[PDB]
């Protein structure tokens, strides 16, 4: 109801949505273009890596899956940078920001 | 309150 409505922004709808892409997917499906209960993708951007930054997606100690995050949501220089530290996932950093370039 | 398990 709410991925066809994209309301109930705040409830990530946990019973279903249970892994991380089955999370970006069900926002995706919920961010809103041009006041109570909408979300934007600026917000969504923001609100993931400003509140829940790296801490929070990388405690599983699996770096792609924060990286999958940040590019998903066109938030590709934040994304390069992260995997860009990554010193065994150096080359595929610079690459992906060759691309962008 | 967003999951950190990837799609395995």
């Amino acid at each position: 109801y709410c991925i066809i409505g994209r309301c109930d922004v705040t409830d990530n709808q946990s019973e279903v949505a249970d892994k991380t892409e089955d999370y970006l997917w069900l926002k995706l499906n919920q961010v809103c273009f041009d006041p109570q209960d909408r979300l934007t993708l600026s917000q969504f951007q923001k609100q993931l890596l400003e509140d829940y930054g790296e801490s929070h997606f990388t405690v599983n100690q699996q770096p792609f899956l924060y990286f999958q995050v940040l590019f998903l949501t066109a938030q590709f220089e934040a994304a390069v940078a992260f995997l860009f530290r990554m010193e065994r996932l150096r080359c595929h950093a610079v690459h992906v920001a060759l691309v962008l370039f | 309150a967003p999951p950190v398990r990837s799609i395995y």
